[PDB]
Formats: C-alpha cells, structure tokens, sequence
RNA sequence: AUCAACUAGCCCCGAAAAUGGAUGGCGCUGAAGCGCGCGACCCACACCCGGCCAUCUGGGCGAGUGCCAUGCCCCGAUGAG
RNA sequence: GUAAGCAGAACUGGCGAUGCGGGAUGAACCGGAAGCCGGGUUACGGUGCCCAACUGCGCGCUAACCUAGAACCCACAAAGG
RNA sequence: AAAUUGCCGGGAGGGAAGCGGAUGGGGGCCGGCGAUGCGCCCCGGCGCUCGGGGCGUGGACUGUUGUCGGCCGCGCCGGCGGCCAAAGCCCGGGGGCUCCGCGCCCCCGGCAGCCGUCGUCGGCACGGCCGGUACCCGCGCGCCGAAAGGCGUGCCCCUCGGGGCACUGCGCUGCAACGCCCUGCGGGCUCUCCAUCCGACCCGUC
C-alpha cells in the first residue's frame, strides 16, 4: 500500500545562453515524499553542487522510480551524510526490507530515534543492495540463516476489531510464548 | 460480458517490441548509479 | 461545448503521444509549463507586513480562504514570491476549473456579485469578448486565452469552504511539510477539499 | 430474574447521557452527548444516525395522570472514534440529565 | 476512554496487580458516568517504578501540610483503600456537585469483605500488569507500601484473606464436581435427542 | 440512474412527447386549441378589506413513497410502536396512500388486519407463499375513521361502559378477519414453525446489537 | 574472537534557601517521556450555506387601478472599538 | 551599561482602544479580529482522568537508589566528567 | 416611596453571596390562553337574510410521516487512462557461487489470471439542518392507467436494445396524509424560587 517515500530521478539543466546553447545535463536519485519535494530537493543539490538555482535553471524530467521484486527481501546498504547538534557526520545502515521505500522509511526513523536527527539534516548519499554473506552490521547479519526459530516475547493482547474490545473482561488474558 | 473480440490486435509484435526496448532503456538510465571513481578518500567506507 | 471536449480530450491524448515519441526516439518531451494558477489564501488579516497587504490587495485576496485564478508571468509569479507564506497557489485541471465555476461562480457585474445560475449573466457580463457560455468561460480561462484579463476580472474572488479532512500545518511551506507556495499539481487534491 | 415483573420486550437500546458539546471551557447545550449499551466504532453507529431517543424522567406532581414526563430527540452523527453520538433534543436537556440513562428506539428505521 | 457504558446494578473490580493510575483513570471515568463501582483487593494494586521511588514519593507528600494547622492540612491517608480513593480523587473533579456524587459512587476495601466474595470479580484489561508493563521492570505493590509508610493491618488482611481463599478453595473443589455431573447430564441429553438438535451442530462450541 | 432519469426527462421532444401535445393537435384541427375565460360569477357576498386571495386547488401532484426494497408482500415485519410493539405480522400489500397493511393474523397474535406505517417496522428476511390471499377489499376508505364528535367527554358512567357494551367495531371486520385468516393460516402451515414464531414477539434481550443483528 | 581512540543521542555526576508544593493536578514506565510517522478525531464570534436586524451602494413604481414618495419592492456587500 | 522586567534610536506589527479559541494562570507569544441565530468544516493546540477527542497503528532510545521527563515566548543552567 | 425592621407562608444552605447562557423541577399567572364557522342545498316564513333540518368541510398550539428543492455529511461499488507500468502466476532463456541463509542470488524474452499510484467518468445506500412555492419547476387544455407513468408524426444514429433532434400554443400557478388537546392532573410564560452544568474577580478613575 502506501509508502511515506518515492524514489524519484530528477534530470534538469541551465537555461539556454547564447554560448553554450545546449547546456549539459545532469541527473539524481532523491527520495522525497512526493514530486514537488523532490524537485525542490534537486534544485537543493545542483545550488550547492553545480551551481545552477531554479530561476537560472529548468527542469526537464522527473520520474517516480519502483522496486522489481517487491515479494522478496533484499539487504540494503545506505550511506548517509548527517547534522548533529555539533557537526556533521557519515552513516552506514544496512537493513533487511522487501523495497528500498521501505529501508529509506526505516532510516529516517532511525536516525530521528537513535540521534534526533530531523528529516531536514539528513542525505542519502548513496544507496545499494549489500547482499547477504556481504553484510556489515551484526543486526542484519543475524538473520542471514536458514532453520531460524525464535518465539514472541511481545504480543499485544488486542481484539481485532475495535467493535469486540470492552472495557471490564471476567477472565484474566491466557498469554503464552 | 460474453467474452467478445474485447481489445484484440491492436499493434504489431515488432512495434510492441521495440516500445519495450526503449522502455527498458529509460529504465536502464533511471536506475543507473554513479560511479564514485571520484572521491579518493571515501573509497572505502562507500565500497568503490 | 462540442467542440471545447473534443480539443480538451485531443490535447490530453496528444501530450501522451509525444512523450512516448520522444521516449521511443531515445531523449525525452518536456511538458510546457502551467499557463494558470490558483491561488488561496491561507492566513489571517491580522499583524501582516504592509507590503503584503498590497499584494494581497491587487491579487484580490482580501479574506482568508479565497481563491483566484492568475496568469503565470514573470511579474506575477514574482508578486507571489513575496506573500508566498500567505498563499497556497498550483495548477488546476479541467474538474478543478470546471466545478468551481459551476458550484461557486459569481460574476463582478456593476461592481455587484451575481451567482451565475443561468447562461445569460454571462451575456451581459461578457460577450463583447466572444464568450457567450459558462463554457466558453472555462475555457477561456483554462486555456488562458486572449481575453483572460476580462474573463477573469469579471469572476468575483472565489469563496472557498474551509478545508475538509481538516489541514496541514499553514506555517511552513509545502516543502518543509506546511501548505503555502507550490502544491504544483496537488492544488488539486487541496481543491476537493475546499469545495 | 426467572418469574419476574416489569417490560416484558426491550425495543430499544439503552444508554448513558454523557454531557454536552463541550469546547474545553465551553458548553453549546443545544447538542448532548450520548453513549449506546453496544456500540464501539464510529461506523457502527451509522446505523443509529437518525434513530429516535427519549429522556424519560419523572417530576414531582402528577400530570395528566402520571409523574412520568419524556423529552423527544434523535441520534445526529456520530461523534469520535468510539461510537460516541451527538443528539439533538426538542428542549435542552438538564444538567442532572448526565448520568442518567437515555431510551433509544429503533422507530424512524430503515 | 469514554466507558463501557454497561448496565450493571455495581460493577466490582478484582483490583489484584492492576497499575494504579490506569485503574484510576478508567474508574474515574466510570464514576463520572454514573455507573456505580466497587473496587475490592486494592491492597494489591501494582504500582510503576521501584518501591523506593514510590517511597520516597510518599515520604515527600508526607511533608506537605498546612504550617499553622496540621489539622487543616493534606490529610496523608496510610491504607490502600484510601491511597486508591485520593488517587481517584486526584482524578475527579471533586469540588463540585457532580463530582461529589461521583465519589459517592465509589467504595473501595481492602481484601474482598462480605457480601463480595460470592460474586464474578471483573478485571479491567487496560491496566493490568502483564499487559501494561515490561517484565523485568520495577514495581511495587500498594501493600508493601502502605505496610511500609505505616498501615498497621497488613497482618489482620492477611490471616483474613487466607481465610477467604481457604473457603472459596473448598466451594470451587464442590463446583468442578457439579460441572463434571452437569457435563455427564449435557452429553446424555444430547444422545436422547437426534434430528431434534441438528440446528445447534454448527453454532456449537 | 437518477441523473439519466433527470436528462431523458428534461429533454424537450421527450417533454412535448410527455405532455402529449399530439392528441391536443388532433382535437382542435390542425391547431393547439385556444383558452377562454372563466370565472363570470360576477356575484360577490362580501368584499374583505385585505387583498383577497383565493383558496389552494393544489396542483403539485406529489410521487409516491417508495416501499423499500426488503420489503414483499407475504414479508413477515417487526412492529416497533403502539400497542403492538414486538409483534410479529405478515405484510399483505402496500396500500394506494402509501402505508404498509398488515395482518397478525388476528387468530394467534391479537393484530387485525390494520393500516402500519413504513417507518417502524423491520422487515425479516423470511417470506411466505400467498398469492392466494384476496386483499383487494382493503383500501384507505375501510379504515378511514368519520371520527366523532368531541361532546362526549369521557365520564364515569362511560369509562367501562363502553368496555361492557359492544358499539365498537363492526361484524362485517369480525367476518372479515376469519375469512383472511383462514385463506392465511391455510398459507401459514406450510411453513414450518411459523404460528409458534408469529406467535412469539420479537425482545432485543440483553447481549443484542441491532447493528449486528441481521434480520 | 578482540584491543584502543574519537564522536554523539537519552540518562547520570556536576546541581545549594529559607510557609507545605507544583511537567497545571493525579498519575504515568512495551509510557500517559523523548524523536519521527501514519489513519481518524476534538476544538474559535475564523471559512461556507441558510434566516433575520441595520448601514452603505445600485435599481423599479403617474396622460397614475393612486403613495406615511419622508413609502414599498428587488439586487449586492459589509458589521471590532 | 557587567547586566536589567534598564535607558536611547531604525523597519514593521501588536496592546493601548479588542473581544474570542490555545499557551493551566498573563495587554501586547500562537490562531484569529466580531451584528443576532440554525447547520457544516477548520486554524493554533490536543486525544490517560480532570476535559471534547485514540489508553489507536508502527519503529527506536531512557530506567533516573537527585523530585527522570514531559509546549514558541516561558519561567534557566555552565566549564567539565 | 426607598433604604431598614417584625410576624405570617414558602425556598435553599461543607470556609462567601450576587450575575450571564442552557433547559429541568416547583410556584404565581394568562381564555383574543385555543375553533366550533364556511359554502351548497329542502322547507317555513321574512331574490335577500333567520329558524329547522341534509350536505362536504374547518380552527391555537403541538407530533409524526411523505415528496420535491437547497446546503451538507458519511459509506460502499464499477469503468477508463497514464506509468517502461512493475510485480506473483504460466512457459522459455540468459550469468556468477562454490559447501556458501544454498531446492543461492541476479538479469532478459514471451502471456491474455488479478493488482499499486495518481488522474478521471459513473452507480447506489444512509443519514443531518433549512425551506414548501404568485415566475424556476408544476398543472389543465386527449386517451389508457387507483397510480409511478405510457401512448403519436417526421426526420438523423447506430440499426437487437433502442437513442438524438424536431414543429409550440393558450391560459392557471401559496405541496401533501393522518393524528394529539380543547376549561383539563391541560398549554407555556419574557414573572418568581430552587437544583445542576459551563462562564464568571469590583464598579468609577489617573
Ligand atoms: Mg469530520
Ligand atoms: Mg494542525
Ligand atoms: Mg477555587
Ligand atoms: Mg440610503
Ligand atoms: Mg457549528
Ligand atoms: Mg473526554
Ligand atoms: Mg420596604
Ligand atoms: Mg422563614
Ligand atoms: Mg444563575
Ligand atoms: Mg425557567
Ligand atoms: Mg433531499
Ligand atoms: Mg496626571
């Protein structure tokens, strides 16, 4: 269903100018939540890359990016550039996610959690697919193995709608890993 | 309804597969990555 | 009415043919940019610059929630550029333009607000510049035509409901998570709302 | 409960008065709020929009024949996501109204 | 929480490891309802953080009073029925009419005295223990505190809910005997009726 | 097909076609007849000092309730209001003012043949076969009421005397109602269960949602 | 399998005032804290429709069946002090 | 001026003259300016009880044996461990 | 006359009372507080009115339901298009990986089941508030039909179903059905007292 991020590629250049009457191209993956954030984001960084602004600049293509296989599980790499409270630092997160839309959700939930890093402060500066036996992180590592078992030790007690749940129940829940 | 002529040939084979040669195409230059045979000093943390 | 849906459908068929074409031909079709905008007004008439006050004045915006249609030209767009946290603006589609005229069009006839419930208020309003039905008139406009100036200066500022499904945040732009500035397209899913 | 006196058929669905549309320092009497014995979804009581209440309280002297008196209103729209109603009544209700519990029929039903 | 909305005459609360602010919340609303409530075994709510915490934040509640008359001053209530009333009551708004004829509604007791324990003790599933809180987190429960900060009758609940569950041990051992014989009974009337009880084969269970 | 409705109506050949002004061009020749003027009394009574306004001849010619779809003649209802609230009845045919027309019948649940509005009665989802029940002789003038005079203010003298005298309801309803419920129960034994369950009356006892509940 | 440095999130130490005591209170610990989200939802005399009052603007009403003409009727907007 | 809820200026807005919803409480912070009513929807802000709205769906970190912490102004914390 | 006091009757009171907005319960009070008349029609006298009778109707307030409008809210469903569309499914092919999470991963080509995201066209069921007609609608001027409604001619269109258009005229033009009460223990009150909820600081003034 709906995914908080698109993968868009946005392809822009400079406006014509008598020399150089074709200027040259340029193209980027950004992640954003929908087309006019992306291509707010790409004037971002060809203002702070290629020096090019949107009113001396034009955009010519912007397509929303999918996944092949969304049935399968695929171990993402992101490398990601970030603000702290004191300066700026370099990330490495691999995750397990059945789509790259899914891990870059994962990611900016991740670094709004473990370092209050808000979505402004945050770029991907590059994204891939580390497939197993390949992987870095131990968390991810440890779910590369076939005959895996583990039971639940978190189950929310919950009816499964919110028509059946009362408030006063006669018998206390039977809970069982 | 009844399972009449509903959309039948409307394109060629040949048409219908050079469309999806440069559609594949598009998609081949859409998802392309960078190189990063630029950044000397990050080569190893970006893995190239 | 005729002939306005025949050419509305064969652009919008049209636009469609040349991206494949271009696409099959190796490069890409680059889509020629909204002509309109609409424009509403999403903050209140309290403690604004006086600058602003102006600018909303000449682009007809004098009470929250109203919505107008404006030419994109550089003098406009850079009339927005200064009351763009006050604004929420993009480029409508053929339903937008369509049902806001029917549902809320009212006409600046005599300087009085006539509810254009019937063809023939347009007659009198316009018709000296060729436009005879509320047809002519969303087209006209849609597709700014020639006479957009009168077509759109006999329109009243339209009255907008509040947004249904409620808001986001109206102090940030629509970038940073807010409402104001280009929703580009998504003015149209904002206009449902409103109406 | 076995060999009992009282209604012998319950045709309507009890519940609670709740209080009134209240702001967080403002009061609008004109509509109450009310709870169904049942109903625990905001979609469930869209099969309760429309279907008629009544207030039956009992005053102090007798009126044409009894002490029982009844104040007529209606299930509007639902109100939050629990299945809590907003009615609307002939007269406002009293504020010793809240608390009690409410009549709801199923008469103008569809 | 808006309430059940139930049509009990009084619903009794079996209030054995239930957080203290949740079960206080949801009978708050309960009272301000209307619907009459009657909270037993509340010498066993279980409260969040460690013993000590909730000491020491009884301990600085036990310094406020009133300099020029303590006996005008914050009344420190020590057993867990009244810890679990002003705790309510923390929670009602209880300087009005309405609210005091909440708190009428309200009887809270250690232990379960007669006449409730030949009753159905309802839990209230929003609060408990094991659904609310993190095994391998710190709790302490209402008694230990109050046996701590003074309540002189920890024992005298004690002997008496041995007592209590002594004599509802021997009537559950008589009622699984009664079941068992009524189960005997269900499956020897079923065999008596055929095609006279084929309607109840698919809503049975 | 509300709004297709809306256009083939408002189309103006299917508007001339509607009217039928054809057969107002065959009456008077060739020709769409002229119109004369009327109202030579020339004979007032009395003439009112306010602007004078004649009395309402309605000509807004209102449609006709729409009996709702789960509901079909041999339908078995649910009464909701009025002295026979639970009852269970048999939907005979919905009558030309609009109103439902239900019948108990009278020999098991004590409800006549009587005259139900749409509003307060719960269709079920059970039907029975009566197509042989002869209803055309209920109409709005069988129950309209020439309610009487207000002069006879209920007394002490009238309050169980009209209990223990019989000016009431008429024979011909009496024999009526057997002949109905006979051609009726004739149709009710054959489904089974059906005098026990008419019989009962429906009470949403406790633990029953009527949101739930189908019926 | 591991050793050291650097860095930054929350927590802790750093952290002392006199009436009893204040995340607003009770309470809260797979939170009812913190960061990011998602569906709805609640809430202004704000926006929309509708009725009515008033102000303002603009119209209609004589070979008068003709009127507190200083009147009546219609249209539109507006209403803080 | 060490600073001040201090003294003096520049651009704009506010209060003064102004209600109303939120920030518990506040002349000027956030929303927003108004005839009197009925209906709908929102802004700011919230949905554990007080108190109208979720003990909602998710993911992480904190365990505070100091009053852990919990709202723009705003009712502080520092160097440093 | 008022402030102020006494008796008589009533009302209420857990460290103020009073005030504003809701109704609820008490009182005190209102018959212009709320109707019984209109036409036709037959005498019997006094065409016109009164006396009798037959005749269809008709009143304050209040309730319900119905049907049209208006505004609105909510729910469910179907088609179309865009996207390289992608995917699993059905088949075929193409690479590295070497004991590996290993019946491992990645990619390409064919095909004719359902399945995202935006855009858009349509169907319906439910409800909430307001209005109820001098024009917009609607009605008669023909028949059939209790009634929704149907019924003709000629052109254009596909050609089943059936659809589009057509010539247009006079006049008229305040939507309905049934209730409940009617000097009552009724109705409702802008008057009084009280209870509850929300609001609520003491006015003038520099
Ligand atoms: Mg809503
Ligand atoms: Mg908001
Ligand atoms: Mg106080
Ligand atoms: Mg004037
Ligand atoms: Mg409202
Ligand atoms: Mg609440
Ligand atoms: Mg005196
Ligand atoms: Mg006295
Ligand atoms: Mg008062
Ligand atoms: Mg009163
Ligand atoms: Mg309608
Ligand atoms: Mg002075």
């Amino acid at each position: 269903v709906a995914f908080r991020f698109h993968q868009y590629q946005v392809v822009g250049r400079a406006l014509p100018t008598p020399g150089d009457e074709q200027p040259k191209i340029y193209r980027m993956k950004l992640w954003a939540t929908n087309e006019v954030r992306a291509k707010s984001k790409f004037w971002y960084f060809l203002r702070k890359l290629k020096k090019v602004k949107k009113s001396n600049g034009q955009m010519l293509a912007i397509n929303e990016i999918f996944e092949k296989n969304p049935t399968t599980i695929k171990n993402y790499g992101i490398w990601l550039r970030y603000q702290s409270r004191t300066g700026y630092h370099n990330m490495y997160k691999e995750y397990r996610d059945t789509t790259l839309n899914g891990a870059v959700e994962q990611m900016y939930t991740e670094m709004a959690s473990r370092h209050r890093v808000r979505s402004p402060c945050i770029q991907i500066i590059k994204t891939a697919t580390v497939n197993f036996k390949l992987c870095k992180r131990d968390n991810t590592k440890q779910f590369h193995n076939s005959k895996i078992k583990f039971p639940l030790v978190y189950q929310k007690v919950r009816p499964p709608t919110r028509k059946l749940k009362t408030t006063y129940k006669a018998t206390r829940p039977n809970l069982f890993m | 309804k009844e399972k009449i002529n509903s959309k039948r040939t409307k394109l060629s084979a040949e048409e219908a597969s050079k469309i999806k040669a440069a559609g594949k195409a598009w998609y081949q230059t859409m998802i392309s990555d960078s190189d990063y045979t630029e950044f000397d000093v990050f080569s190893k943390w970006l893995g190239v | 009415a005729e002939q306005y849906a025949g050419e509305y459908e064969a652009q919008d068929k049209e636009l469609v043919q040349l991206k494949r074409e271009a696409r099959m031909k190796g490069g890409f079709y680059v889509s020629p940019e909204a002509k309109l905008l609409f424009v509403v007004r999403i903050r209140g008439i309290n403690a604004m610059h006086p600058k602003t006050k102006k600018i909303l004045q000449l682009l007809r915006l004098r009470q929250i929630f109203n919505g107008v249609f404006l030419k994109v030209n550089k003098a406009t767009i850079n009339m927005l550029r200064r009351v763009e946290p006050y604004v929420a603006y993009g480029y409508p589609n053929l339903k937008s333009v369509r049902e806001l005229i029917y549902k809320r069009g009212y006409g600046k006839l005599n300087k009085q607000r006539i509810p254009l419930a019937n063809n023939k208020v347009i007659e009198e309003g316009l018709g000296k510049h060729n436009i005879i039905c509320i047809e002519d008139l969303v087209h006209e406009i849609l597709t700014v035509g020639p006479h957009f100036k009168e077509a759109n200066n006999f329109l009243w500022p339209f009255k907008l409901k509040a947004p249904l499904g409620g808001l986001k945040k109206k102090r940030n732009h629509y970038v940073e998570g807010g409402d104001a500035g280009n929703r580009e397209n998504y003015i149209n899913q904002l206009v449902r709302r409103m109406n | 409960v076995k060999g009992r006196t009282g209604q012998r058929v319950r045709l309507y669905v009890r519940g609670t008065i709740l209080g009134y549309k209240r702001s967080k320092s403002n009061q609008y009497e004109t509509a109450s709020l009310v709870q169904i014995e049942g109903v625990n979804t905001r979609e469930d009581v869209a099969w309760y929009g429309g279907k008629r209440m009544a207030y039956v309280y009992k005053a102090k002297t007798k009126s044409n024949g009894t002490h029982y008196r009844c104040i007529w209103g209606k299930v509007s729209r639902p109100h939050g996501n629990t299945g809590v109603v907003r009615a609307k009544f002939t007269s406002n209700l009293p504020a010793e109204a809240m608390g009690k519990k409410v009549r709801v029929f199923m008469y103008p039903s569809s | 929480v808006s309430g059940s909305g139930v049509c009990a005459k009084r619903v009794v609360v079996d209030a054995r490891h239930h957080m203290l602010g949740r079960l206080a919340s949801i009978v708050a609303k309960e009272l301000l309802n209307g619907q009459r409530v009657v909270v037993v075994r509340c010498e066993e709510i279980c409260m969040s953080g460690g013993l000590v915490r909730q000491k020491m934040k009884y301990l600085r509640f036990l310094r406020k009073r009133m300099n020029t008359k303590p006996s005008h001053g914050p009344i420190h209530f020590r057993a867990p029925a009244k810890i679990l009333w002003r705790t309510i009551r923390g929670m009602i708004p209880h300087k009005t009419a309405r609210g005091e004829a909440a708190l009428a509604r309200l009887k809270a007791y250690e232990g379960v005295p007669p006449p409730y324990d030949r009753t159905k003790r309802m839990v209230i599933p929003d609060a408990l223990k094991v659904l609310r809180l993190q095994p391998g987190h710190r709790y302490c429960l209402l008694g230990q505190l109050s046996k701590e900060v003074g309540w002189n009758y920890a024992d005298t609940i004690r002997e008496l809910e041995e007592k209590r569950k002594e004599k509802a041990k021997v009537s559950y051992d008589r009622r699984k005997q009664l079941a068992k014989l009524r189960v005997k009974a269900e499956k020897a009337a079923e065999e008596k009726l055929g095609t006279q009880l084929e309607i109840l084969a698919p809503i049975k269970y | 097909s509300k709004m297709a409705l809306g256009i083939k109506r408002a189309s103006r050949s299917h508007t001339y076609h509607r009217r039928g002004l054809w057969a107002i061009k065959a009456k008077h020749g060739g020709a769409l007849p002229k119109a004369e003027k009327p109202a030579a009394v020339a004979e007032p009574k009395f003439y009112p000092a306010d602007d004078v306004k004649p009395r309402t001849v309605s000509t807004r010619k209102p449609h006709p309730t729409k009996l709702r779809s789960t509901i079909t003649p041999g339908t078995v209802l649910i009464l909701l209001a009025g002295r026979y609230m639970g009852k269970r009845v048999v939907f005979l045919k919905q009558l030309q003012s609009g109103l439902l027309l239900i019948t108990g019948p009278f020999k098991i649940n004590g409800v006549p043949i009587r005259r139900v509005n749409q509003a307060y009665v719960i269709a079920t989802s059970t039907k029975v076969d009566i197509s042989k029940v002869n209803v055309q002789k209920f109409d709005d003038k069988y129950f309209a009421r020439e309610k009487k005079t207000r002069a006879k203010k209920t007394e002490g003298e009238l309050f169980e005397s009209d209990k223990e005298a019989t000016k009431n309801l008429p024979d011909f309803k009496k024999d009526d109602q057997k002949v109905i419920d006979a051609e009726l129960i004739k149709a009710i034994d054959a489904v089974p269960d059906l005098k026990n369950y008419l019989g009962a009356r429906f009470s949403l006892r406790d633990g029953d949602k009527p949101h739930e509940m189908t019926f």
